[PDB]
DNA sequence: ATCAATATCCACCTGCAGATTCTACCAAAAGTGTATTTGGAAACTGCTCCATCAAAAGGCATGTTCAGCTGAATTCAGCTGAACATGCCTTTTGATGGAGCAGTTTCCAAATACACTTTTGGTAGAATCTGCAGGTGGATATTGAT
DNA sequence: ATCAATATCCACCTGCAGATTCTACCAAAAGTGTATTTGGAAACTGCTCCATCAAAAGGCATGTTCAGCTGAATTCAGCTGAACATGCCTTTTGATGGAGCAGTTTCCAAATACACTTTTGGTAGAATCTGCAGGTGGATATTGAT
C-alpha cells in the first residue's frame, strides 16, 4: 500500500518544499518516515478511539492525536 | 522538436506548487495506507471521512515541512539535490532521531 | 449542541472588513485558533495560579499569562485590550 | 445587558466563564478573568482577520479562505512565531526558492 | 513555626534497597529522582485530565490513568508499566 | 474501629498512596477521583522509580561506586533507548553527556 | 552598587572550546566564540524574561531558582535537580 | 626534543576529558554576572537565589552543548571538521529555534 | 544580445453550481436577586538568605609563536536524475442500499464526595556513620620522531 | 620496527563533608456513617460509513537521451591548534547586616450556591452570490541558432 504513494507524488511534495533535484533513493527514503509519521499518529488516535469505546476513529481523535505529537492542526474541531 | 534544459520545468513546478494548496498525494492510495497501519493496533475500525482528511493535511504539511529543511541540508552541503543522508541530517537535529 | 466560535469571528470580521466573507473551512480555522489560544492562556493561568498556592484565576493570572505566551506587540495590545474590558465592565 | 455589552466584546464573556470553570483550570474564577480572556482573544481574532481580509483583497477577492489565514500567519513575524507549531489545514507554504537553486 | 515540604525520598529510597540492597544514592541524585517522579506524574495527571474532558467525564478512573500511560510511555516501559498498575488495582480491591 | 491499613499496603506498594491521592485531589485534573487511580499511578510511578534505580545503581556499579550519583543517572538514562525518548526533552543536573567521538574526527 | 557592562566576555574563548569539546567538537573556526555568545545571550534573556516574569507575579524582588525552573519547563528544556 | 603532539591530538584528549566529566565548564563568578546584567536590564532591584543562578548555567551549559554537537554534525555533513558560525545557524534553523 | 519558433503565463470576460448568507423558531445557557462561605490581602514580625567585603592563592585566561594540515578553489568526466513522448489502468466520483453504530433515554446499584474523629506515617533537625575526593606512585599505554 | 616523552590508569590511603539513622511531634491519611452522583446496561434510532457497480480520465509507469551535477584528485595560502611565559582575577573561607521571604491572624470584598426568569445561540429550510474553470488573444520566457 505505501508504495501506493509514488514517486510523482513525493515528487510534488518535494516541490512545494522548494526542493529542484532529488536522488533517487529518496522515493524509498521518503516512504519510509511517511509510514513512521502515520503510524505514531493513527496510534495514538486509536487509542482515543479505543478509550472512548468507539469502532470509528473521528477527526477529534486524529486532531488530538496530532497535538501530543506536537503537531497540532487547524481545521478538523481544534 | 523543443526541449527545456534540466531544472527548468522543475523551478516551474516549484512555483506552482508553492502557489497551490491542494493535496498532493493521490486520496485513495493514502486512505489504502491510513487502514493498513491503523488494521496493526485495532482490528474492524471505521473513519470518518474527515479522520482521513486530517491525517492527510498533517501528514502532508510534515512532508512538505521536512523537504524544506532537507534542502537546506543539502545546500549547506553544497548540493542541489537532495538525498536521505539530508533526510536523515534534518530528522537528527529536529530530534525525531 | 455542538457550540462554537463561528458567531463571534463573524462578528469581528464584519467590524474590520464590513466588506468580506469567510468560507466554512476558513471559518474552521479560526475556531482551532480561539479554542487553542484558549487552552494556552487557561493552561498557563492554572499553572501561575498553582504556583503561587492560590485557589482562583483572576484576571491578573490571565495578564501574567498573556505576557508569557504572546510575544512582545501581540502581548502589549492583547494586555491593553484586556485591561480596557476589565475597567468599562466595572464601571457601569 | 449581557456581560458582553457591558464589557464591551463581540465575544462571549459568558461563556468563557463557563469554559474556565469546567475547564479543571482552578477551584475559583473571578469575575474579570473571563472578560479579560474573552477580551484577547477577540483581539488576536481582529488581528488575525485583518491580515487575512488584506491577502484576499490583494488577491482580488472578497472571501477569506485558509489560504489568506496562512498567507497573513506567516508573513507577519509574531503571529508566526505564535503558531510556529500549528498547521492551517489547506493553507499551503509561502512562495520562496532558495536563491542557490534559480538559473544563471 | 516550622514550614515543612513533602518529598518522594522515603519511597524512592525503599524502592532502592529493594533493587540494590548494597547502594547508597546522594542528595543531588534523589533531588533528581525527584523531579522526575514530579514529571511524570503531572504528564500523567495532565493527559488523564484531557482525556477524561475529551469524553464528558467528570471524574479519573484507573482506566484513564492507564490510557494515559499508553499514550506516554514507550514500548517496553508501557507494557510494565500497565501490568504493575493493573496488578496493584485488582490486589487493592480485592481488599488483598 | 479495626486497626488501620494504609492503602500502600493494600495495593502492594512502597509509593504513598494517600499522597498521591491527594496530590491528583489537588491538581484540578478533574471534578472528581476514581478509588482505583491514586492506586494506579502509585504503580506507574514506583515501577518506573525502580527502572531507573536498576539502571543507575549498575551504572554506579561499573563506575566503581555504591552511591548513585547525577552522572549515574545520566548513563542509565542516555544509554536505554526507552527511558532516553521518555526523557528526550530534559536535563539532568550534573550529568554530563555520553562519551561519543564521531568517528570521521579519529586519527586518519 | 556598580555598573554592569559587557559581561558577555566573561563567557571566555577557553571556556566555549570546553563546551564543544565536551559537544564532541574536534576543531573550531575563529568566528564560533562571538556566534556562540550572541546565541547564549538570546536564549539566556529568554530564560531570565520568563523567570522573572514568574518573579514578579508572585510580588516578590528575588528571582528563586523554582521561577527558573518553570521558565525553562515552558521553554520546553525541563530541568531536574533544583525543584528542591 | 621538544615533544609536541599534532594538531588534533590535544583536541581529541580533551573530547574525551570533558565527555568523561560533569562540572560545569564556564567560570562562576563571571556567568552570574551575566545573568544579573541581563536580568537588570529587563526588571531593577532583583536579587537571586544562588540556587537560581545554578539553575541557569546548567540549563545554558547543558544547552550549549547540545548545541554544538548538532552544529558538529552540520559541519562533517558540509565534509568538514571545523565548526562554523554557519553550522551553528543551520542547526538553529532546523532546531526551529529561528527558521 | 538578437533572431525565431515554442510553449508558458496572463489579463479580461463569462456562466452556474456549490456554498453562503438570510430567515423563522425553540431549549439550554446566561443573567438576576439573595444569602452565605471564604480565599488570600493587610498588618506584623520571626529569621532564612542574599549582597558585600576582606584577603590570600594558584588555577587559568591572555597573548604570541610557529607551522601542520584543513578548507577553499580548480578541473574534469562518469553517470545520475530531468525532460519527454507513449500507452495503459488505478483513482475519481456518483448513486444506491444496507447497516454497523455513535448518541439518547431511564432508570439505579456502585462508587464518590462529605463532615468528623482518631491514628499514624513523615518531616525537621540532632546524633551517628562513612563513601570517596584528593594525593601519591609505578604499571600501561599512547604518540610521534629517527 | 624502535623507543623517548608524556598522558592515562588503577590500586592503596584516610579523615570529613555529606549520607544514614535516630527522635519527636503533628499535619494529613484512615476509619465511619450519610448524602449524591455516575457511568453504565439495555433498547432503539437517524445516520454517516463501507460496498459494489461502472464507467472515463487524467495521472502514473516506462524507455530514451543527454545535460550538467556530484565527487574525486590536486594544490596551497594561512587559519587554527599546541606550547609557553605572565600575572590577573576567580575561588575559597568567614563574617555581618538586614532585605524580604514565610509563618500567623484577622476579616471583608468577592466568589459560590441556588431558584427562577429571560435571552441567545444552534438548527434546518430559503434567498442569494463569489469564484472556479474555460475561452481567447496577447506579451513573456526559453532555448536553439547567426
Ligand atoms: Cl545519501
Ligand atoms: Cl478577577
Ligand atoms: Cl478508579
Ligand atoms: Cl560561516
Ligand atoms: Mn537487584
Ligand atoms: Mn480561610
Ligand atoms: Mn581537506
Ligand atoms: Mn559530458
Ligand atoms: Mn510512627
Ligand atoms: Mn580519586
Ligand atoms: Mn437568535
Ligand atoms: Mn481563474
Amino acid at each position: 500500500n505505501i508504495q501506493g504513494i509514488t514517486k510523482p507524488a513525493i515528487r510534488r511534495l518535494a516541490r512545494r518544499g522548494g526542493v529542484k533535484r532529488i536522488s533517487g533513493l529518496i522515493y524509498e527514503e521518503t516512504r519510509g518516515v511517511l509510514k513512521v509519521f502515520l503510524e505514531n499518529v493513527i496510534r495514538d488516535a486509536v487509542t482515543y478511539t479505543e478509550h472512548a469505546k468507539r469502532k470509528t476513529v473521528t477527526a477529534m481523535d486524529v486532531v488530538y492525536a496530532l497535538k501530543r505529537q506536537g503537531r497540532t492542526l487547524y481545521g478538523f474541531g481544534g | 522538436p523543443h526541449r527545456y534544459r534540466p531544472g527548468t520545468v522543475a523551478l516551474r513546478e516549484i512555483r506552482r506548487y508553492q502557489k497551490s494548496t491542494e493535496l498532493l498525494i493521490r486520496k485513495l492510495p493514502f486512505q489504502r495506507l491510513v487502514r493498513e497501519i491503523a488494521q496493526d493496533f485495532k482490528t474492524d475500525l471505521r473513519f470518518q471521512s474527515s479522520a482521513v482528511m486530517a491525517l492527510q493535511e498533517a501528514c502532508e504539511a510534515y512532508l512538505v515541512g521536512l523537504f524544506e529543511d532537507t534542502n537546506l541540508c543539502a545546500i549547506h552541503a553544497k548540493r542541489v539535490t537532495i538525498m536521505p543522508k539530508d533526510i536523515q541530517l534534518a530528522r537528527r537535529i529536529r530530534g525525531e532521531r | 449542541r455542538k457550540e462554537s466560535y463561528s458567531i463571534y469571528v463573524y462578528k469581528v470580521l464584519k467590524q474590520v472588513h464590513p466588506d468580506t466573507g469567510i468560507s466554512s473551512k476558513a471559518m474552521g480555522i479560526m475556531n482551532s485558533f480561539v479554542n487553542d489560544i484558549f487552552e494556552r492562556i487557561a493552561g498557563e493561568a492554572s499553572r501561575l495560579a498553582h504556583y503561587n498556592k492560590r485557589s482562583t484565576i483572576t484576571s491578573r493570572e490571565i495578564q501574567t499569562a498573556v505576557r508569557l505566551l504572546l510575544p512582545g506587540e501581540l502581548a502589549k495590545h492583547a494586555v491593553s485590550e484586556g485591561t480596557k474590558a476589565v475597567t468599562k465592565y466595572t464601571s457601569a | 445587558k449581557t456581560r458582553s455589552s457591558r464589557a464591551g466584546l463581540q465575544f462571549p464573556v459568558g461563556r468563557v466563564h463557563r469554559l474556565l470553570r469546567k475547564g479543571n483550570y482552578s477551584e475559583r474564577v473571578g469575575a474579570g478573568a473571563p472578560v479579560y480572556l474573552a477580551a484577547v482573544l477577540e483581539y488576536l481574532t481582529a488581528e488575525i482577520l485583518e491580515l487575512a481580509g488584506n491577502a484576499a483583497r490583494d488577491n482580488k477577492k472578497t472571501r477569506i479562505i485558509p489560504r489568506h489565514l496562512q498567507l497573513a500567519i506567516r508573513n507577519d513575524e509574531e503571529l508566526n512565531k505564535l503558531l510556529g507549531r500549528v498547521t492551517i489545514a489547506q493553507g499551503g507554504v509561502l512562495p520562496n526558492i532558495q536563491a542557490v537553486l534559480l538559473p544563471k
